[PDB]
DNA sequence: GTTAAGTGGTATTAACATATCCTCAGTGGTGAGTATTAACATGGAACTTACTCCAACAATACAGATGCTGAATAAATGTAGTCTAAGTGAAGAAAGAAGGAAAGGTGGGAGCTGCCATCACTCAGAATTGTCCAGCAGGGATTGTGCAAGCTTGTGAATAAAGACACATACTTC
DNA sequence: GAAGTATGTGTCTTTATTCACAAGCTTGCACAATCCCTGCTGGACAATTCTGAGTGATGGCAGCTCCCACCTTTCCTTCTTTCTTCACTTAGACTACATTTATTCAGCATCTGTATTGTTGGAGTAAGTTCCATGTTAATACTCACCACTGAGGATATGTTAATACCACTTAAC
């Protein structure tokens, strides 16, 4: 069979941080993953459509940043704000 | 006035009867519990097929496509009676009336 | 003579048709008022029907009694829609009085009437109590 | 060549900043796309993902399961006011409602006063 | 008579349980009727997208995408199908 | 003197206002509320004259469209008076609330 | 520099009035006017909210008129006639 | 070397198809664009003006008006049922509303 | 001299010269129509862009924006929409 | 001198304050009865874990497109003042709308019974979809050319504004 | 119910206002021609998955009977909102100037795409296992009709005493 990529690996990932002694059906976990699915689009649609306004040809972590701001509500987004320049801040400082 | 009766009334024995409204109550518990479909498989599979037919001819149907019509029709149908039961009760009732769902899918943005 | 069992057997009719035509005897005393004049009050009308007043006052209130039951039959809506005052005597106002007397049993008008104005009732109120002061005290 | 690390254990991420970096490639979103996008939107999936799993999470230890079903992620996602708003147009299947039943179709409580009776 | 239009086949308990499950207590009789002709229209909206998604693929089979696609069109998105 | 029934007069000015086209909120009440609202966001924000103009278009149309669902609210519970219950539900039903 | 405060009350009663006539409305409670100040303002916050957003993005201090139109379409409400 | 012809003439267009080609390029929609994609989207951008403009002229000549004013065209967009749908979630601006009354608000 | 703004203010007002020759328009309802058409052309464009996104194309045609105009447009506008589409598509091919 | 009225003196009488009692309403307490919840044992299917492998990711260099900083500056918004009339705010009188109470009736609920249509399962076939491979044409890239479109001016037709006249409707009177 | 009266809206005319339409200029982008190549198409073929049929078991539905709580109507009270008036307070307009900002170049920094190579993370498939659904049982909690208790207000019975009423004595008038 040809491959079918998902983020399932990567939700159980964060499921075994968040509660280790905790499992996820695998109904959950096609629903979580289309959580994941559905808020990139957002994202990647609102941050694409800040660049054509600007008439930018990079989508950036501004555009990133700008996008989670508009789209999530309020505490959702000063704490996703704060996670993803914490993020970027650890990866240029990495390499 | 003089607005009298007699009130007469006798019980030897009676098979137990809930009063109307104590079964209803307990059926909004049990089914706001419960997370199954709520509509019979095959006679709605039968209504999408038979939908269907005004589109496209010989159309065939996967059995999760059907599942998922059925999770989103459920879902369509329980919102918009939790929005009619808003409008009953603004209207001082506790029957949802047709006038009810007029309202709500009036508002919504359906009408 | 048998004047009495006649009476006694009135008052019993009396009493079913008051509770038959739903009518107290407070509601009693008031139609004989708005119908003759002379308002009774009911304590009279409960010692009529328990046949305790007087055989002189049972002949008198005999009439009246007749004239309402054979009268209020016909029509009780348009009927639907003079006590002789008999003013109390406050306990403070007794005391007072009882120390004016045990030292003049029989005042003049011209007492009586600074007595009336320091307790402030009337002055025929003050005259008949007076009077039935000495009635009591002259009874034993 | 220099031994290979992955762009997600540089920003100590869980999710995949190099699948997340292709699918900003290739899904037609802008001409160029720059190194931080991808860590900053694996960073803020991730965190989103934690947020739901961490409350349905608790929703699974209330009814002693041991395991998250769709249930669950309804649970905590409409009991979230701020998870509720991003996905308020969202149906979760198998989900089901919140228990809610509107006060006045409660039972009226034991009670009784008297009106005016000429009986 | 046995019931004939299929929107028949969406029964008065089964428009009872989803009004439950809904919060309602007190049903109007004439609710059942409103409800299947609500239901006809919101399913007509969604297979005709569904389909159209299927015609354009050049298939003949109507996928659970298909549907999920239809459905997030109408701002209706339905999690757990893919 | 010349007196109008109570109801009259408000049949007229729904008339004359579903007729015209004109913004019913003054312009610099609106745009002094528009300047404090900003300022919640960003100190020290300028506004172009037509930033304004658009944000009392879409405020007076988001208004305009809420009293009608606001009146079939009313109407439903058998009313020609508006209250805020009718508000409150209109913007329930609508998913504001 | 300047500062603002107390700007809803600008927004009258007879203002208010005025577009319940457009939308149709006969006969008005007297609590609809601070009912309608409270929609007002939480339809103008999310809107301009989202209008300074577009702004300190684009490294602008003016509120243009695309910001407000963007903003809208964000929301669902979309408006012709601003560019 | 042969003269140029507008894409526009050739399909019998009014709306430009060469520039309708341009933004569908320059938009990142799909990598590639096909030749008769902007010919289909100009016919149909150009179809849909003419319906408007169809209705807010006749609109435009109800109030004795011969020039097209945002009011008609909010007339025409809301009296027609299928434009009111495609444009529901739409505010035009200076254009009103309907003149619409409930009939329980008017007097007996 | 100011910058150069495209807009389909030439455009709509060619075709209000054949449906109504005699109406003019004003600046505001040509300002008005012109975001129509931007909004349209983002609504058509957009959803093709999901259809070849769907069925793993990397190209945009004639087909992908005829199915988009049915998903988008309602009831007898669609059904015109896609004869005039078609039409043009016809006669564009002929020609050349 | 006789007769009617006033004055007391004592007997009857009838109403007041409070003592009892009738009757009706409110609790509720209560067993039966039904339904939901919790404990506990068990099997299976649905999960987690451990292996191939292979496609996608990272490391590395480099070119070139993209964005940055500073300068100057024109464009644009803000600020303040002046004046006039359009709109707002407060008040007062009253119409009629909202809301409670009451009654009636009917429609919906709860429960019962019989049966049939749903469900779970199996199978057989055919219709459909997926994969693979060749190939070629449609689309991108490039360059040169010219002409369509945008911007800048300019003016006659459309629209707004009085102003008077003609209704059309509303509301009180007869 | 009409007549009459006052108010408002609409209609036709005249006149000034304004704003849209066209002519004139330049610039950038659309077309024509060319080459290149890869995405899309058509064919063949395996395989997979959906439709149609049959079957048995039973539970959910349909139709039914009460009957009662809910909806609707009617009537009445009240008090909230409307309509009108009048003083006055800002909004609108408009100048004028100050201040900020957005735009434009210019040079250079730097960041991203592109190509190539090597590996390793992730998907698929298989074994390993344990959580959960299902059942049975028991305990607990809720509902509902019956039995009863008792308190409240009105309505009767008492104790008791203001109030009148009947009678003997004296006193005033003709």
């Amino acid at each position: 069979k040809t491959r079918k990529e998902s983020y399932a690996i990567y939700v159980y990932k964060v499921l075994k941080q968040v509660h280790p002694d905790t499992g996820i059906s695998s109904k959950a976990m096609s629903i979580m993953n289309s959580f994941v699915n559905d808020v990139f689009e957002r994202i990647a649609g609102e941050a694409s459509r800040l660049a054509h306004y600007n008439k930018r040809s990079t989508i950036t972590s501004r555009e990133i940043q700008t996008a989670v701001r508009l789209l999530l509500p309020g505490e959702l987004a000063k704490h996703a704000v704060s996670e993803g320049t914490k993020a970027v801040t650890k990866y240029t400082s990495a390499k | 006035a003089a607005r009298k009766s007699a009130p007469a009334t006798g019980g030897v024995k009676k098979p137990h009867r809930y009063r109307p409204g104590t079964v209803a109550l307990r059926e909004i518990r049990r089914y706001q519990k419960s997370t199954e479909l709520l509509i019979r498989k095959l006679p709605f599979q039968r209504l999408v097929r038979e939908i269907a037919q005004d589109f496209k001819t010989d159309l065939r149907f996967q059995s999760s496509a059907v599942m998922a019509l059925q999770e989103a029709s459920e879902a369509y149908l329980v919102a918009l009676f939790e929005d009619t039961n808003l409008c009953a009760i603004h209207a001082k009732r506790v029957t949802i009336m047709p006038k009810d769902i007029q309202l709500a899918r009036r508002i919504r943005g359906e009408r | 003579k048998a004047l009495q069992k006649e009476l006694e057997q009135f008052a019993k009719l009396l009493k079913q048709k008051r509770i038959t035509l739903g009518y107290t005897q407070a509601d009693v005393g008031l139609t004989l008022g708005v119908l003759f004049g002379k308002v009774f009050s009911q304590t009279t009308i409960c010692r009529f029907e328990a046949l305790q007043l007087s055989f002189k006052n049972m002949c008198k209130l005999r009439p009246l009694l007749q004239k309402w039951v054979e009268e209020a039959d016909n029509n009780e809506n348009l009927q639907e829609i003079r006590k002789r005052k008999r003013t109390s005597i406050e306990n403070r106002v007794r005391g007072n009085l009882e120390n004016l007397f045990l030292q003049c049993p029989k005042p003049t008008l011209q007492q009586i009437s600074h007595i009336a104005q320091q307790l402030g009732l009337e002055k025929d109120v003050v005259r008949v109590w007076f009077c039935n002061r000495r009635q009591k005290g002259k009874r034993s | 060549r220099a031994k290979a690390k992955t762009r997600s254990s540089r920003a100590g991420l869980q999710f995949p900043v190099g699948r997340v970096h292709r699918l900003l490639r290739k899904g037609n979103y802008a001409e160029r796309v720059g190194a931080g996008a991808p860590v900053y939107l694996a960073a803020v999936l991730e965190y989103l993902t934690a947020e739901i799993l961490e409350l349905a999470g608790n929703a699974a230890r209330d009814n002693k399961k041991t395991r998250i079903i769709p249930r669950h992620l309804q649970l905590a996602v409409r009991n979230d006011e701020e998870l509720n708003k991003l996905l308020g147009r969202v149906t979760i299947a198998q989900g089901g409602v919140l228990p809610n039943i509107q006060s006045v179709l409660l039972p009226k409580k034991t009670e009784s006063s008297k009106s005016a009776k000429s009986k | 008579k046995v019931l004939r239009d299929n929107i028949q086949g969406i029964t008065k308990p089964a428009i009872r349980r989803l009004a439950r499950r809904g919060g309602v207590k007190r049903i109007s009789g004439l609710i059942y009727e409103e409800t299947r002709g609500v239901l006809k229209v919101f399913l007509e909206n969604v297979i005709r997208d569904a389909v159209t998604y299927t015609e354009h693929a050049k298939r003949k089979t109507v996928t659970a995408m298909d549907v999920v696609y239809a459905l997030k069109r109408q701002g209706r998105t339905l999690y757990g199908f893919g």
